[PDB]
């Protein structure tokens, strides 16, 4: 089960 | 940025002259991500190549296994052909049945 | 000794093009779901056969993610850009690990969050879960805005909770595959002394007489290796696979 990333770079 | 291709040109299983086999060009360690495999019979293209999808290592370098049929003969040689931007002039790698 | 990793690449494009995002998971060190933008229709697909009784819902819900994460990359590497003074007209390559390790009891080990730009390591998150390392004065930018904004924490609750409970459910489905051993077979070849192991699966072998090549892929999913000599006074073969260790010499 793959992730949402939070803030970007 | 820019990470030169490591190549292994070799058959899926021991070669026998004559025997239908897989010849395989392994290509590694490279980095950007865009290349150009080609492989050769007796210095010409081989058109139906096939390509595994794009992956990386745990090390970010990208890597790809590119095959095709072949049959082994006392007098055809093979080879493959890597084109990348590290690389001044393409990489021709012949198949050696010892390695 | 488990593990589940995501690989994700999102590689620019000059042109009026957007980037082409990819998404990769392991299970074992083997690839069991792929996700591409390039496809006809992107949509996460099963790669190892155990994730067919996965219904639509979970392809639907993964698929969502992937097209989150197209979405963050597209804007992350317009920052990248920006901190390194880079040019649109050239491509760019972002890359992503994340996962956990596990061991044979099943609990975790470690959580990984790991990030490249052009290739080169740029920030982590430490096995502390908690801090971040960054790699070059650029990183330090990105370091400074999620310390500030606790971006680790929304990673830590992944790593730990559903990288963990999702794992337990593949390695469970996954069972017979994941437990699958394909033997070595070998042999001895003269010029140098050269010992082949062949058609072994999984990857990890010992081959013992030096010269010893970089493990390569037979093509059908298994792997092989070969070691060779200066020179019957001379190898050992060391695989899971095997009922015991193999033991041979040149043979004529």
């Amino acid at each position: 089960a793959s992730l949402w990333n939070g803030p970007h770079l | 940025i820019q990470k030169t291709p490591q190549i292994q040109v070799y058959s899926r299983h021991p070669p026998e002259n004559g025997k239908p086999n897989i010849l395989n060009c392994y290509v590694t360690q490279f980095h950007p991500p865009h290349i150009e495999i080609q492989m050769l019979k007796n210095g010409k293209k081989i058109p139906k190549v096939e390509m595994s999808d794009m992956s990386f290592s745990k090390d970010w370098s990208f890597y790809i296994l590119a095959h095709t049929e072949f049959t082994p003969t006392e007098t055809d040689t093979y080879a493959c052909r890597v084109k990348h931007d590290s690389m001044a002039e393409p990489k021709t790698v012949y198949w050696d049945r010892d390695m | 000794p488990h593990s589940m990793r995501y690989f994700e690449t999102a590689v620019s494009r000059p042109g009026l093009e957007e980037p082409r995002y990819i998404s990769v998971g392991y299970v074992d060190n083997k690839e069991f779901v792929r996700f591409d933008s390039d496809a006809e229709n992107p949509r996460y697909e099963p790669r190892a056969p155990w994730m067919e009784q996965e219904g639509p819902e979970y392809w639907e819900r993964e698929t969502q993610k992937a097209k989150g994460q197209e979405q963050w990359f597209r804007v992350s590497l317009r920052n990248l850009l920006g901190y390194y003074n880079q040019s649109a007209g050239g491509s760019h390559t972002l890359q992503q690990m994340s996962g956990c390790d596990l061991g044979s009891d099943w609990r975790l080990l470690r959580g990984y969050l790991q990030f490249a730009y052009e290739g080169r390591d740029y920030i982590a998150l430490n096995e502390d879960l908690k801090t971040w390392t960054a790699a070059d004065m650029a990183a330090q930018i990105t370091r400074r805005k999620w310390e500030q904004s606790g971006a680790a924490e929304h990673y830590k609750a992944y790593l730990e909770g559903e990288c963990v409970e999702w794992l337990h459910r593949y390695l469970k489905n996954g069972n017979a595959t994941l437990l699958r051993t394909d033997s070595p077979k070998a042999h001895v070849t003269h010029h140098t002394l050269r010992c082949w192991a062949l058609g072994f699966y999984p990857a990890d072998i010992t081959l013992t007489w030096m010269e010893l090549v970089e493990t390569r892929p037979a093509g059908d999913g298994t792997f092989q290796k070969w070691a060779s000599v200066v020179v019957q006074n001379y190898c050992r073969v060391y695989h899971e696979g095997l009922p015991e260790p193999l033991t041979l010499r040149w043979e004529r």
